[PDB]
């Protein structure tokens, strides 16, 4: 009869950066949707496959929590199809992509006057990332043709940057917490379901 | 911010037109789309272009567009009498917690006719209102097209702004348009002066009309 | 089949508070983003505010931030605007349009496919000024106003509110050469308009002419001689 | 706005080891290079080396291969450079500038530039100041105007505050540039022009303060 | 590193050509020389940047070229706001920058100005604590080229001289000083001292006595 730790990932101290996105794997527990699609403070719940209304009364395998954080302009790239940096060399999500993202303004959370360069990201790449790759590799990124073999110069980037987060920036530069809930449908004997 | 876009643009039946629509790092620099409504006179406006490259169904495979770098464009080949209306275009802006901004409007108009020469005439105040501590100079412009006409007000040798107001170009049942200005001061001002003028301006021609007691 | 009608409307002096409504059907209202977009008269399109499947995510345009309230009822389906503190430039046109994505946000929204489907529109006029009566006075010919062997002549209304107002010459027994132009704001915020009529000169000084006015909304009923 | 600031003027002994910061406002301070520029008294440019503040990073010169360690720190945003076992050919002032972009491409010049920071390695120690009055005569004096003024030798380091009456006077001041002796020993003087009538009937007295001494004197200059 | 010229001298209104010389993997493969200007006693500022492109505050007096692998400066229309310290660097091909020699840019124009002398002897109170002090202050002279001399009453005086570097002023004016240092029984000894400046020929000299 135990509940699922759905509040140890929303209200979470502090999250991964975007690069590396944390995972969480949440099973033999009972999953009560309606504290989520009701709770009125989520500025995007988007769901691709269902609905919220009938996500439910439908019975799931498995599901995995992918939560990371990514300024306000980076949002709209949280989609099966689309393309950009985000997209293509931190977090590649699959084309028959069946799950929901959540998303919530951080403003007052992960933010500093200053700047807060806490959170990574990876900019520089050789090819585009898999559904559901993760790499954390900070080998300096080669885009000449002479090798460096390990020092930066001309031709040879960092490919982790880090944005300046401020509290005086635009709503496309604020910090917006985004959370990947995944149902991954397997043979299984649906261990957990709604009520 | 906002999105530019030319005043007005016109053109002959079977001929190619184009409207761009421009904005800024935040409307199109960012990957954001825009989209292009057209507004018929006196109805609501209508959709007519989604995407920025794609197009609902009912809209004709006329009207086209095509965004690159920071600016939109759409794009009418072969006009017909039917796409004499407003188009306006539409972006999200990301600056300050940003909102839906809108074009500041194109007015297409196909060119059925020909220009032409209006008939002005000014009438001055009346006695009556003279005597009634009112006075009220109309400069009325009758048979011009397109509708697009300035009509200024004149005193002896200067051009006054005290009091102008000039009324949107209408249509009438014969094609042509007409309008009037008037020009609201009171009694003294007018009669403590020798003479008055409204100059009206219409497609570079221009007819001047003196008043005096 | 997807209308949405807009109820609510009217004049309200400045200062006061109003609430504009708007209805649907033939479609899932729950699932679709709304918003609020105002027209001025004779003028280009305008956003107001806008909510999205939920008061999680709610957006005001930068002039009406903190007057303008946007609600919703998922049951009734319908949704609200609550103005108040109304000045000089909220009179508009109104329509209360939708997101052409199920889920889309307003805040930072996928903006694709468009709106879609657009109301009739509702009217909002805020005039301080209160109704009154119009005022008539005659614009004869002269020897100035003599062109192609026809003068003209006619009445002009103004100082009147609100619209609109009949004007008709010798008690319809004269119907061609009649004129009507459509008023024009003035700076007080009335309206004025003028009838004039172009008729040979040849029957100025037998024939004389009568312009009638009608005015509704001060029952005004007024008949003018109009003489050289 | 962007600028960078750095830390007050410092003087060691042969032998120490300084430490100058550089702090950023205004940008992504991890996203541009951070260059040093160092510059020797009434000596052309020299550049000393650059560092990543992103990954951590550096490259120096040839010459500062050895004896030079840049560090950063993004908690404050702000950039270390240590210079250990100084010599007497290392006083220059250090500038921090903000190089080139993170792929070598956009910027590639050396903006904004700091206020620079001025490193007096020395053997001497801190010696107090002595003043000595230059009083006006009769051979000193042409057309109504002396010059009378007041003398600070033998102190150090650098610099010293000389004003006249808490700043009263300041039409005709002059203080020189301070000299170095052979002692490292510094010495200046601030003279100041009067007619001769204020020179009967007023009496003028120098304020000397010098800070890294602590040191406050009072000096009445009178007609010798 | 990159060579320039020492020193150039024009005329206002006319036009200077700074030639920065540098190096095949220098200027010969980047196109990223930078030229920049530094005032007497400040930071040096960015004036050029990209060859050809000025930054936004500079005005259309000063343009760059490059033919080969020798960048220059063209500066036209000189003025008063024009003297300082012009630097060319460059990026080499290990993402290395390397500076110039430096280059003093002189606007010729400015008068002629004879030195000012004022003599000082050694107070009371120096002889009071067993020292003496001679001070020799100029001020208001142009250009910055002065020679100075200390003479006893039939001799010259070589040991115990201290001389400072020439200066500039607020007011666009140069000034110096010198000091003598001896005993008071030296100071005492003699009848007279006297310091010579030498300026552009010009001589004029300063005596004191007891
Ligand atoms: C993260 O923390 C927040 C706040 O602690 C959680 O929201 C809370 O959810 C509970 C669910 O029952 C709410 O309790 C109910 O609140 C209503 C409204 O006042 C009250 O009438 C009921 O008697 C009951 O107490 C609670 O109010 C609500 N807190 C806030 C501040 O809204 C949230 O659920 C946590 N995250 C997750 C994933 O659980």
């Amino acid at each position: 009869t135990n509940l699922c730790p759905f509040g140890e990932v929303f209200n979470a101290t502090r999250f991964a950066s975007v690069y590396a996105w944390n995972r969480k794997r949440i099973s033999n527990c009972v999953a009560d949707y309606s504290v989520l699609y009701n709770s009125a403070s989520f500025s995007t719940f988007k769901c691709y496959g269902v609905s919220p209304t009938k996500l439910n009364d439908l019975c799931f395998t498995n599901v995995y929590a992918d939560s990371f954080v990514i300024r306000g302009d980076e949002v709209r790239q949280i989609a099966p199809g689309q393309t950009g940096k985000i997209a293509d060399y931190n977090y590649k999500l699959p084309d028959d992509f069946t799950g929901c993202v959540i998303a919530w303004n951080s403003n007052n959370l992960d933010s500093k006057v200053g700047g807060n360069y806490n959170y990574l990201y990876r900019l520089f790449r050789k090819s585009n990332l898999k559904p559901f790759e993760r790499d954390i590799s900070t080998e300096i990124y080669q885009a000449g043709s002479t090798p460096c073999n390990g020092v930066e110069g001309f031709n040879c980037y960092f490919p982790l940057q880090s944005y300046g987060f401020q509290p005086t920036n635009g709503v496309g530069y604020q910090p917006y917490r985004v959370v990947v809930l995944s149902f991954e449908l397997l043979h299984a004997p649906a261990t957990v379901c709604g009520p | 911010s906002v999105l530019t876009q030319p005043p007005s643009v016109s053109g002959a039946p079977g001929q190619r037109v184009t409207i761009s629509c421009t904005g800024s790092s935040s409307n199109i620099g960012a990957g954001y789309d825009v989209h292009w409504y057209q507004q018929l006179p006196g109805t609501a406006p209508k959709l007519l272009i989604y995407g920025n490259s794609n197009r609902p169904s009912g809209v004709p495979d006329r009207f086209s567009g095509s965004k690159s770098g920071t600016s939109a464009s759409l794009a009418i080949t072969g006009l017909q009498a039917e796409d004499e209306a407003d188009y306006y275009c539409q972006s999200y802006d990301s600056s300050l917690s940003g909102s839906y901004v809108f074009g500041t409007g194109t007015k297409v108009t196909v060119l059925g006719q020909p220009k032409a020469a209006p008939s002005v005439t000014l009438f001055p105040p009346s006695s009556e209102e003279l005597q009634a501590n009112k006075a009220t100079l109309v400069c009325l412009i009758s048979d011009f097209y397109p509708g697009a006409v300035t009509v200024a007000w004149k005193a002896d040798s200067s051009p006054v702004k005290a009091g102008v107001e000039t009324t949107t170009p209408s249509k009438q049942s014969n094609n042509k348009y007409a309008a009037s200005s008037y020009l609201s001061l009171t009694p003294e001002q007018w009669k403590s002066h020798r003479s008055y003028s409204c100059q009206v301006t219409h497609e570079g021609s221009t007819v001047e009309k003196t008043v005096a007691p | 089949e997807v209308q949405l009608v807009e109820s609510g409307g009217g004049l309200v002096q400045p200062g006061r508070s109003l609430r504009l409504s708007c209805a649907a059907s033939g479609f899932t209202f729950d699932d679709y983003a709304m918003h609020w977009v105002r027209q001025a008269p004779g003028k280009g399109l305008e956003w107001v505010s806008g909510i999205s499947w939920n008061r999680g995510s709610i957006g005001y345009a930068d002039s009406v931030k903190g007057r303008f309230t946007i609600s919703r009822d998922n049951a009734k389906n319908s949704l609200y605007l609550q103005m108040s503190s109304l000045r000089a430039e909220d009179t508009a046109l109104y329509y209360c349009a939708k997101d052409g994505e199920r889920w889309d946000s307003v805040v930072v929204p996928s903006a694709r496919n468009g709106m879609d489907v657009w109301g009739q529109g509702t009217t909002v006029t805020v005039s301080s000024a209160s109704t009154k009566g119009p005022s008539v006075f005659p614009l004869a010919p002269s020897s100035k106003s003599t062109s192609g062997g026809t003068a003209a002549l006619g009445c002009l209304v103004k100082d009147y509110f609100p619209e609109p107002v009949t004007v008709s010459w010798n008690s319809g027994a004269l119907t061609s050469g009649v004129h009507t132009f459509p008023a024009v704001l003035q700076s007080s915020g009335l309206y004025s308009l003028s009838s004039v009529v172009t008729v040979p000169s040849s029957s100025l000084g037998t024939q004389t002419y009568i312009c009638n006015v009608n005015h509704k909304p001060s029952n005004t009923k007024v008949d003018k001689k109009v003489e050289p």
